[PDB]
């Protein structure tokens, strides 16, 4: 029981981790050129 | 049309000003996609 | 007993696999063209 305890708790910054990655992901869409794709 | 749907979608703000420069336009502004 | 322990493991490298991510997430807004977003 105490295996599986810290494996949230190493899940849980995991996320968080990703969370703050999503975020920086939309920065890239969020500052960028695009003028080949003019659609 | 389809640009402003695009940028509108992601937040590029910049793009998003400048599509929206013409005056007394609101067609383009309230379209629906699919 | 065994097969949380491998999970361990098989969650370790994984999260480590995102932190080497993370890190380069960041090099893309390290690096980047931004001149449509005056702002």
């Amino acid at each position: 029981e105490m295996e599986i305890l810290k494996q949230k708790y190493r899940l849980k910054d995991l996320t968080f981790l990703l969370e703050k990655q999503h975020e920086l992901i939309k920065l890239i869409i969020q500052k960028m050129e695009i003028i080949s794709e003019t659609e | 049309k389809s640009p402003l749907h695009f940028a509108a979608s992601y937040g590029r703000i910049n793009t998003c000003q400048r599509l929206l420069q013409d005056i007394s336009d609101t067609r383009l502004l309230n379209e629906g996609d699919l």
